[PDB]
């Protein structure tokens, strides 16, 4: 009787300065870089 | 078609060696047509079916012969042992794991359990 | 043959304790008990997906469980349902 | 007007004989048991439509029925022979290979002298010395009228070992126990007999041990034979239970006969030698050829309508019915045993094989005289005696069996000569 083979493999690891930009960098149509918190205030 | 023209229909072994003609020169999805013929006119289509997936894969024909196999197994049609052995080990050797677990899994459903000499090759293609 | 036992009977019929003896009779025959609930899940599917209105009388579990208990040579209504003629 | 059916030439059997299992936890339904001259048998009182999956026609528990394992460790998992009795060193000293039936009537011997069991009931059911077709309890008259030398020296060996089995277990210098049990050495023979007859060899499970068993179950044992079989047994874990269902999609009409298969895939010289029984539609009777003419193979499969593999040739009437009526397993066994070519899809030429059948019906010719007698001359023989001895019945209807089936193969070489020309 052969299993299901089912595999799943939940990794965890330290983000790297690289990979971090990946996560909030988005794109505009002017094509100007945003993602940065600049401001203090938020309202 | 000029002994089905004129209202005759054809014995067993004329169509088998059509189907093993046309097995034999990789034309599979002209077999299957073949096939069809058979089971209009209330014939069994299971030896001609075993036939067509081994003369495929004699003929180097692989992809072609394990669809052959998986449209036939879904319709109730159970195959010989010596068939489940070679589908496998050519599958294994090579390379296709997919399509040897999926021949594996119909056979075990049919009722032959797997034995050693089928999770070797499936191991070797894992490995 | 106890002659005052047709009450039990009547109320075995209506309240629905033919089922719990249903599914312990059909327990008889398979080795694990989640198989047989994954097959008859399976196999409601497979009936409700075909007609949705036309699952059976009411539910499509009922249904099956029918449809398995009479082609073993006991009588069943359809999807266990019997209305009271009595109901003003 | 009764409607004619082919149980409806039987009598109603005795209502005890249900009687004496339903106060146990037995239930037979949709069945009805039937006696005639020849014994009981299961008939159908109900029409059961082509069904999805199989429906139970027997609940048979397991306290109502013997068991021996067939393993070294005899465990009898109905205990009903207490830990020092004597006759546990005569069930022991037996090879576990080769003789399991003397345990087995041991076994029942035993049974048939403890109180409260239900052998001590069933057994005014079970046939007697007379009514037996088994030849253990057979003459020497009988044994030699059979014409087959190799069953007649295979059977009297069977006797020979039997009678010394008795001499050697029960002598003098044995306690009463054990003397009770067979006191006449005709005993044991029937005993044996018995347990040879309606032994039934199952893989049963209880609790968590899996083991093969040989078991003498009451009720089931009244099954008939047919290559053709309508029933088969199942093992119920839950409840220790063994049930005789009916094949998934086989229709099944009121007044038919169930019937189980009996050693299947097995020559029909076994069955006179095991059940002393004899059927002439056996498919697997196998017929030997000295020749070295060879018929096509393909050519004789599709000209009598037998399609499929070699394992399993069965006939296909939608292809054919009422022009095929002669299909039968006579013909099946005869393209098993007929010497074959097939050399891929070469076409047979007509005059190698139009040479080919009348060798073989020579052969048959010459292989059908070596007997002294015909086949009318038996066919008279069987049916002048009104009440003879169930062996040479049984030995008479082996002879005519065989020689309808030579017969039926040179009528089937005849078909396939004068039809492969159309």
């Amino acid at each position: 009787m052969i299993d299901r083979y089912k595999h799943q493999q939940l990794r965890i690891g330290s983000v790297s300065p690289q990979q971090i930009s990946a996560w909030a960098t988005k794109i505009l149509p002017n094509g100007e870089i945003v993602g940065e918190v600049t401001k203090p205030y938020t309202f | 078609r000029r002994e089905l023209s004129e209202g005759l229909r054809p014995l067993h072994e004329t169509f088998l060696a059509l189907v093993r003609l046309f097995g034999a020169k990789g034309l599979a999805t002209r077999g299957l047509e073949i096939l069809a013929a058979m089971e209009k006119l209330k014939y069994d289509i299971r030896q001609a079916w075993l036939v067509l997936v081994e003369e495929l894969v004699r003929s180097n024909h692989l992809e072609d012969a394990n669809k052959v196999f998986l449209k036939g197994a879904e319709g109730g049609l159970r195959a010989t042992d010596e068939i489940y052995d070679l589908l496998i080990e050519q599958d294994c050797k090579v390379g296709d794991h997919s399509n040897a677990l999926t021949i594996a899994y119909e056979m075990e459903a049919a009722g032959r359990m797997a034995t050693t000499f089928h999770f070797n090759c499936l191991l070797s293609v894992q490995a | 043959r106890i002659p005052f036992l047709e009450e039990q009977v009547r109320k075995i019929r209506d309240g629905g304790k033919l089922l719990t003896m249903d599914i312990h009779r059909l327990l008889l025959n398979e080795d694990n008990r989640f198989d047989f609930v994954n097959e008859i899940a399976a196999e409601a599917k497979q009936y409700v997906e075909n007609n949705r209105d036309e699952y059976g009388a009411k539910k499509a579990i009922l249904h099956v469980l029918s449809n398995r208990m009479n082609d073993a040579g006991v009588y069943r209504a359809e999807a266990y349902m019997e209305s009271d003629p009595f109901k003003p | 007007q009764p409607h004619d059916t082919p149980a409806s030439q039987l009598e109603l059997a005795d209502p005890d004989f249900y009687k004496i299992g339903y106060v146990r936890s037995f239930r037979a339904y949709g069945i009805e048991f039937r006696e005639g001259p020849d014994g009981y048998g299961v008939f159908a009182s109900r029409d059961v439509e082509p069904l999805r999956r199989a429906r139970v026609i027997m609940e048979i528990p397991l306290e109502l029925m013997l068991t021996i394992s067939k393993k070294l460790p005899w465990m009898f998992f109905p205990d009903i022979i207490p830990v020092g009795h004597p006759i546990f060193d005569i069930i022991n000293s037996t090879n576990p290979e080769t003789d399991s039936d003397l345990r087995l009537a041991c076994l029942l011997l035993y049974a048939f002298d403890c109180k409260d069991n239900f052998w001590q009931l069933y057994g005014d059911f079970l046939p007697s010395d007379d009514e037996c077709t088994s030849f253990l309890l057979a003459t020497e008259e009988d044994l030699l009228e059979l014409q087959d030398e190799k069953l007649a020296s295979t059977m009297r060996e069977q006797q020979q070992r039997a009678l010394e089995f008795w001499e050697k277990n029960w002598h003098s210098a044995v306690p009463l126990k054990i003397k009770r049990l067979a006191r006449d050495p005709e005993r044991f023979i029937w005993a044996m007999c018995i347990a040879q007859s309606r032994s039934i060899n199952l893989q049963m499970r209880i609790g968590a041990l899996v083991q093969d068993a040989n078991l003498l179950v009451p009720y089931a044992d009244m099954m008939n034979h047919s290559f053709q079989p309508n029933c088969f047994f199942h093992w119920r874990f839950k409840d220790r239970m063994l049930e005789v269902m009916i094949n998934a999609g086989q229709r099944i009409r009121k007044g038919d006969e169930m019937t189980v298969d009996y050693m299947a895939g097995q020559k029909n010289n076994f069955f006179m030698q095991r059940y002393g029984f004899s059927s002439p539609v056996n498919p697997w009777d196998v017929i030997h050829f000295t020749g070295d003419a060879k018929i096509h193979l393909d050519t004789f499969l599709s000209v009598f309508n037998i399609s499929g593999l070699p394992g399993e040739y069965y006939h296909n009437s939608r292809l054919s019915n009422d022009g095929d009526s002669f299909v039968d397993g006579a013909i099946i066994a005869a393209a098993r045993t007929l010497p074959t070519w097939s050399d891929g899809d070469l076409p047979p030429i007509p005059s190698l094989e139009r040479k080919a059948v009348k060798e073989l019906q020579e052969e048959c010719h010459q292989m059908l005289a070596e007997f002294p007698t015909t086949s009318d001359e038996d066919q008279k023989i069987l049916d002048s005696m009104p009440d003879c001895r169930r062996t040479l019945e049984a030995a008479i209807k082996y002879r005519l069996h065989r020689k309808l089936l030579i017969e039926k193969v040179i009528q089937a070489l005849d078909i396939y000569q004068d039809r492969i020309l159309f």
